[PDB]
């Protein structure tokens, strides 16, 4: 009958690292190995009340009583130094391969059917579209999340690191490549073939991804945000805490992993909204919406359950989405 | 109602029983409370914290107490999806308004 | 009357697995179901509610210690 | 009539230690004594829901309500520093010997018969297969559990330690020695004769095992994972904690021991899966399957009671498995 397995757990392929951010001046980007890092420091803010009022606190006297007592915070802020106009975000990406084999699975027959399914996928078409889109998201600095939006010129340098050194170096213009269009290119095709040789299981791939961004002298960079324990008074409240590894600001690795997964152009809504990150029930949390709802038959779970159990292979875009979900990893399976 | 009455009586005997709210300082006492230390900050410090309590009117403790009450409801999706969540939030807001307005007139 | 119970059979008194769920009339019925569904020799049964509150446990060779 | 004993307890031979992990740069593995340890630190994650819904939560509005309020966690993470690409897992292994003598037994006659049976096995064929397979599990870095699967180059260094210093040192390439074949070598048989002398009781053996892994600059290493108290909220949840002895990540000793016991290729099902760990009712919990079921006559207990009580000696593969179980330890015997 071949029911689905109780547990399933796919390892995260495309492992990134915690993206360290240092700073320096442009036109000396080639000597950017001894650049000093962007340190997270603190400053205090004083805010007025600004949010909406729920029809009871709309009294004028109570409003002026609220604006007579402002809140005090101590936020973490991270800025470039005053004599540097380039942010250098450095992380390494490791492509593993063996995307079809799960780590944990109960049903042996489901394991064989799933391995056979992924084998027919990779035999009919290799990791060519998926690696092209992953190389695109490496090329345009989308992992620079909000450090990209005001940038004058973004340059991404990708080094394939062999035994102790670089074997093949790339260089890109991340503003020439749009954030919503997957075109074809000369260097991007070689990068997609390298990531294809990684994902297929035919070699060891370790890329070092370095991204420079002209932001300006002493502007604000945006490392990832830690949550606070909420233990103290509301004057030293410590409202915002920024991530840092060792006296150096950093983006979380799962944020880089979410940024590289924005390849899903094949969701049933309008494509003018751009590609989204590959997730089951493909949902952007910024826009609060869940494309590929289970009412439509285009989420990950019904597509996989039709492809594996009853052999209903979808179109090539939906199975591109499914293999991108298997590359993404996760815990799948019911109770 | 009985919950907020016992909370208010607990505050009353804790604030008027001993000087233990003003016994030893530190870094963590949740000192945004200022309700369990009513005569503890005014009877000795007449200018330092007394203006910090009369002008502030420290009454934001009801929100943290409300968040303490929201653990008492069972965090189930079925009781969240039905109108029982709206009815429950309605009665908590009513008795929280009562707790707020009684906490408010502490300076007189 | 048809109350649901959780039956865990674990290594010592303080070890946690997942246990299967039954539905029984009384706790003395669940003590009798759990003694039948003991797979191994040197294990310790325990009866739970659905939230995690204890009802009773029983080491092998001894009788039912009853806390709640 | 020689019934089996009511109590039996075999102490654990092959005692490993907790495997401390530290980090450094490759091509100076010979200076790897002052290498700084890998520090377990904390980071906070968000999550969109990615689990299989139970058809009642498949409403669109309920799904959007769930993805508007995401779960906030804190997780422990362990990473290499941003200037090092080698993970050094270091532990000592002590092999005791005296594999047949139980540490508790009621029946004296059963104890004499069991010691006679074990001495018969030792006289007919000593600990030569088992020490070969334990030397293979020490040779390939299988105790590097998930720090091995994406590694570029793994090198294992094993030192036999006499009175105060090394007496005979080995050096293997862990990726040439595969995880599934037990071939022969010129150094592996020397290590196998050393472990054979240890298990027989004719010598004292204390191996210091070091394993280096080429993972990459600042990737994610995987120390062993503790369990959680779970008495707090769901926002400061602390959903995953890692083991660390003294500000230094480490793997548990019993996980290293489970890796070293992976020698069993004699289970009656498919040997295309490779070796598993020697357990009674020989089971792998990642795959959730129980090889050596008691329906067939191939678990540990029926083999032991047929070999000891009624003198039905099984084949040499099954008694290899049974003596590997006695080296593993345990409490056996009914109530």
């Amino acid at each position: 009958i071949l029911s689905t397995a109780s547990v399933l757990a796919f390892e995260r392929k495309l492992d990134p690292s915690d993206a360290l951010m240092s700073a320096g001046a442009w036109a000396q980007r080639d000597a950017s190995q001894e650049w000093p890092a962007v340190t997270v420091r603190e400053k205090s803010v004083r805010g007025t009340i600004s949010n909406r009022l729920k029809t009871k606190d709309r009294d004028p006297a109570k409003l002026d009583a609220s604006i007579q007592s402002p809140n005090l915070q101590t936020v973490d802020v991270a800025n470039l130094p005053s004599d540097a106009d380039t942010l250098k975000v450095r992380f390494t990406l490791r492509v593993l391969g063996g995307a079809g084999t799960p780590s944990a699975c109960n049903d042996a027959a489901y394991r064989d059917k799933l391995l056979q399914t992924v084998a027919t996928y990779v035999n009919d078409q290799g990791f060519a579209e998926l690696a092209r889109r992953y190389a695109h998201n490496l090329a345009n600095a989308r992992f620079l999340w909000r450090n990209r939006v005001g940038a004058e010129a973004v340059e991404v340098r990708i080094n394939h690191i062999r035994q102790g050194e670089v074997a093949r170096a790339w260089r890109f213009d991340a503003l020439a490549i749009g954030l919503r269009d997957f075109k074809a290119d000369a260097e991007l095709d070689a990068l997609a073939e390298l990531i294809a040789s990684g994902l297929s299981g035919s070699g060891h791939v370790l890329l070092e991804v370095v991204a420079f961004a002209r932001i300006g002298d002493g502007q604000e960079v945006f490392p990832s945000q830690e949550l606070i324990l909420d233990k103290g008074d509301k004057k030293g409240q410590k409202s915002k805490t920024l991530y840092s590894v060792r006296d150096a600001a950093a983006i979380h690795s799962q944020k880089i992993g979410n940024a590289l997964r924005t390849i899903d152009t094949w969701y049933p809504d309008e494509d003018g909204l751009g590609p989204i990150a590959v997730e089951p029930y493909g949902s952007v949390t910024s826009q609060g919406k869940a494309y590929r709802q289970p009412k439509q038959k285009l989420d990950f779970y019904t597509l996989l359950d039709n492809w594996v159990l009853r052999d209903e292979a979808p179109a090539v875009e939906q199975q591109h989405y499914v293999i991108a979900n298997l590359i993404r990893g996760g815990v799948f399976g019911e109770a | 109602a009985q919950i907020c009455d016992e909370a208010l009586q607990y505050a009353a005997r804790l604030r008027e029983l001993e000087p233990g709210w003003s016994a030893t300082p530190g870094c963590q006492l949740h000192d945004a409370e200022q309700l369990w230390l009513d005569p503890l900050r005014a009877q000795t410090d007449e200018t330092f914290l007394q203006r910090r309590l009369r002008g502030d009117w420290p009454a934001e403790v009801g929100n943290r107490f409300a968040n303490w009450l929201n653990r008492a409801v069972s965090s189930d999706s079925q009781i969240l999806g039905s109108p029982e969540a709206a009815q429950w939030s309605q009665e908590l807001s009513k008795e929280l308004t009562m707790f707020k307005e009684i906490l408010e007139d502490e300076r007189d | 009357m048809k109350a649901a119970y959780i039956i865990k059979e674990v290594q010592n008194i303080n070890s946690e697995r997942e246990g299967t769920q039954i539905e029984a009339t009384s706790l003395s019925q669940a003590k009798r179901i759990a003694s039948k569904e003991q797979c191994f020799h040197g294990t310790v049964m325990r009866i739970e509610t659905v939230n995690g509150l204890w009802l009773a446990y029983k080491e092998d060779g001894k009788r039912w210690v009853d806390c709640q």
